[PDB]
């Protein structure tokens, strides 16, 4: 059977302009701003301080996310074992079901400011237009996508496998199955009913599998967690 | 750019 | 004085890869040399 | 502001407790923990506010691929089979061993003949190797 | 071991004629791709001398050319430039399984 | 400058034990095992036996094991071969060799005693 | 607010770095850690902002 | 600062004198007293060296 966790890692970032927030070009308000112009001194501060954070805690993921070494992977990888994580070389298409299902408003940097412009559908509600009225301003990400793809993929060709002693330096490069069977004898299950056994075995594990299909829903708490993850975003700059 |  | 700043992707890394063999026997990767 | 980072504080001195209690007093296999380098000894000293903490440990290099097997067997008898503890059976590249396989560390390339300090006894399968004729570890 | 023969069991040629030798195995000798065969060189008063093996048709102690090929159960040595001086009888070697047997050989003339 | 040096020929008489050698010379000798070759013709060789001079550990074709056997005097780096029984069918030329890896995983003859014989 | 919401971010991070680094990497022993049902092998796949 | 720098000093002199037992079934209650490369050695050997 399964269960899922979804653990948060980082805040959006974002900055703002504490010139064009207070007052709009006004020339009257500027200078009476002025007197004022060392808050927004702070505030620029120390919201760019938060950010440098934010970029901190990735690098500091990633590099434990990181192999020295591991497996190729190719379809069909795993046997008799689905394996649906596999990508459609890509992210997943559970990383997209994921996405799919999340209830975010449309992506910032391209096209970007030309989305605010009446150059596109009178129907946009993004918030992301207003970032040009309200002097927001969203921060792409460090990590890019696709270099995050790059390393859950990794992630997975160190698979088989952790077994034999430490695995702290050795790379096993077993089939999956293998694996399994190692870690099935780990907990006290004979070696003889493995045998036995095996697409028994890949049965179950598929059916648990398979329902991950059905894991998308609003009673899963985990993705629950991510949906709010992303509303506490969208209020914070509402 | 390279150091000086 | 110094010229101006050159634009580059970020390097990514890749992990050393082994072939996934499909018998009773495998690759096995081991390294030959250490450090502190 | 004083509540709050006192609290931070606090609960930063409790990871530095457990570290001390873990990855400076004994070595530790979980990894994660102290240096990036499987583990070996560390050492602690004062530092303003605080503790800084420095962690030896241990970098692999040069890495080669050899082949192995997932155990060795008598092929007369296919009811008692071995398989290397902390270790594993490679096929031979060395002069020096006759022998068709050899012993090695993990954490290190090194060959060596296969020996019962090197072995356990394991219940048979079928993905390992048949050996017919010369198997000093048990010889019988 | 597995045995191993050779033919045509002599062989005579012009100088600088192309020239080779057909070896073949009871059994595949491939392991895990390794293949272990050897070829080896002996003329009368002397030992034999090692030449090529499956993956070396330069280096341990030849020119290139002395080409080993085949796989499985045939293999084959070929050589463009034939001399005199290479006149010898030829041998293949199972390095795979114990005895380690080889074969009788086969042996090189100039016409 | 690798050789071997093998010990000079004998007629020895049927029911001795034949002692042969092949030292060696130019590396050490600990490293490499040592292979002996019987051959009765030049169309007739056969594998007799390995060696490990380091560990002592051998090898021998399953013909010989109630016969030949092998020791290493590690502080002369020479090899030793003895034949128990002789018979006038044992009467050949005898080849020590050095083992090697040209390739992985794959053993070869390299170096060559001079070779010597017995009958 | 930020700056609040940015703390507690890190230390969530370090989590999920705990656990790359043990429910991920290796089969764990502990109980606790990973699904309640003993453990065997774990996946982790992207998610925003996690 | 609560506590006089020395007696910190001492008590991260301890920590260093506490090295050798680095194990052997709980080491709580026991003290080896070996030479400091030979406990390295042990913990060589504990990564499959
Ligand atoms: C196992 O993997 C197979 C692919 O090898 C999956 O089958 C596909 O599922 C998608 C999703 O509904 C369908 O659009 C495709 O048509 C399916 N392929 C075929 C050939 O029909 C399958 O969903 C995976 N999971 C399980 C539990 O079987
Ligand atoms: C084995 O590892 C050692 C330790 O890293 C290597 O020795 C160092 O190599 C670097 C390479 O630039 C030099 O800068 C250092 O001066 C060397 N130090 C010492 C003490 O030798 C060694 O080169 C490695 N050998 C192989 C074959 O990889
Ligand atoms: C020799 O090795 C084989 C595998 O290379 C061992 O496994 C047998 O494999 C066949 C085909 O997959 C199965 O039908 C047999 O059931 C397997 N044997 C057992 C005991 O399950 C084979 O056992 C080995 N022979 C020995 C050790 O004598
Ligand atoms: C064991 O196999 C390795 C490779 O798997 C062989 O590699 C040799 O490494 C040395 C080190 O400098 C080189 O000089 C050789 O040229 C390499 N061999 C080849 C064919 O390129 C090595 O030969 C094998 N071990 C032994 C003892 O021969
Ligand atoms: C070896 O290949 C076959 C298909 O040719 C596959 O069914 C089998 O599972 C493979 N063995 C493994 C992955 O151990």
């Amino acid at each position: 059977g399964v269960t899922q966790e979804y653990i948060q890692t980082t805040i959006q970032k974002v900055t703002v302009d504490c010139k064009q927030y207070v007052c709009n070009g006004f020339q009257k308000c500027e200078q009476l701003l002025r007197e004022y112009g060392q808050f927004c001194s702070k505030i620029n501060q120390a919201l760019h301080g938060a950010n440098l954070r934010q970029d901190d805690s990735v690098r500091n993921l990633f590099a434990s996310v990181k192999s020295s070494q591991s497996s190729p992977i190719i379809p069909g990888f795993g046997g008799d074992f689905n394996l649906t994580l596999l990508e459609p070389v890509a992210r997943s298409a559970i990383e997209d079901l994921l996405f799919d299902k999340v209830t975010i408003a449309d992506p910032g940097y391209m096209q970007g400011y030309d989305d605010c412009m009446q150059q596109g559908p009178a129907s946009a509600r993004d918030l992301i237009c207003a970032q040009y009225v309200a002097g927001y301003k969203v921060l792409p990400p460090l990590m890019d996508v696709n270099m995050e793809a790059a390393y859950t993929s990794s992630l997975l060709g160190s698979i088989a496998g952790v077994g034999w002693t430490a695995g702290l330096s050795s790379f096993a490069a077993i089939p999956f199955a293998q694996s399994i069977f190692y870690r099935l004898n780990g907990v006290g299950i004979t070696q003889q009913v493995l045998s036995e056994n095996q697409k028994l075995i890949a049965n179950k594990f598929n059916q648990a599998l398979g329902a991950m299909q059905t894991g998308f829903t609003t009673t899963n708490e985990a993705f629950h967690k991510v949906q709010d993850a992303v509303n506490n975003n969208a209020q914070a700059l509402s | 750019d390279t150091p000086s | 004085v110094p010229g101006e700043m050159r634009l580059a992707s970020i390097a990514f890394n890749h992990p050393i890869q082994v072939d996934q063999l499909n018998s009773s026997y495998f690759k096995l990767s081991i390294p030959t040399n250490f450090s502190f | 502001q004083q509540l709050v980072r006192s609290e931070s504080a606090a609960l930063s001195a409790q990871l530095a407790k457990d570290k001390v209690n873990e990855c400076v007093k004994a070595q530790s296999k979980r990894s994660g923990f102290c240096g990036q380098g499987t583990h070996i000894v560390s050492f602690v000293v004062n530092a303003p506010n605080g503790l800084y903490f420095m962690h030896v440990g241990y970098y692999p290099s040069n890495h080669i691929e050899v082949v192995s097997a997932y155990g060795l067997c008598d092929a007369a008898n296919p009811t008692n089979c071995i398989a290397p503890v902390n270790g594993y059976f490679i096929k031979t590249n060395n002069t020096r061993i006759v022998d068709e396989w050899s012993y090695t560390g993990s954490s290190f390339y090194a060959p060596e003949p296969i020996t019962s300090l090197n072995t356990k006894y394991v219940a048979p399968q079928v993905t390992y190797q048949n050996i017919s004729t010369n198997l000093p570890p048990p010889l019988l | 071991d597995i045995v191993l023969t050779q033919s045509p069991a002599s062989l005579a040629v012009s100088l600088g004629q192309r020239a080779t030798i057909s070896c073949r195995a009871s059994e595949s000798v491939d392991n895990y791709g390794i293949s272990f065969m050897n070829w080896f060189q002996q003329k009368p008063g002397q030992p034999p001398k090692l030449l090529i093996s499956a993956t070396s048709n330069q280096g341990s102690g030849v020119p290139a050319r002395f080409i080993g090929s085949g796989s499985g159960t045939d293999f084959s040595l070929n050589i463009h430039p034939v001399e005199e001086d290479d006149t010898a009888m030829y041998f293949c070697q199972q390095s795979k399984e114990v005895p380690r047997t080889f074969g009788g050989g086969t042996k090189l003339e100039i016409k | 400058q690798v050789q071997l040096q093998q010990s000079g020929p004998e007629l020895v008489r049927p029911g001795v034990s034949v002692k042969i050698s092949c030292k060696g010379s130019g590396y050490t000798f600990t490293d490499y095992a040592i292979h002996w070759v019987k051959q009765s013709h030049a169309k007739s060789l056969e594998w007799i036996g390995v060696f490990s001079t380091y560990y002592g550990n051998t090898n021998y074709n399953q013909k010989f094991k109630g016969r030949a056997t092998m020791t290493v005097d590690k502080s002369s780096s020479t090899a030793y071969m003895e034949l128990a029984r002789l018979t006038s069918e044992d009467s050949a030329i005898y080849y020590c060799a050095r083992k090697s890896y040209y390739v992985d995983y794959v053993d070869a003859m390299d170096y060559w005693g001079q070779g010597t014989s017995v009958t």
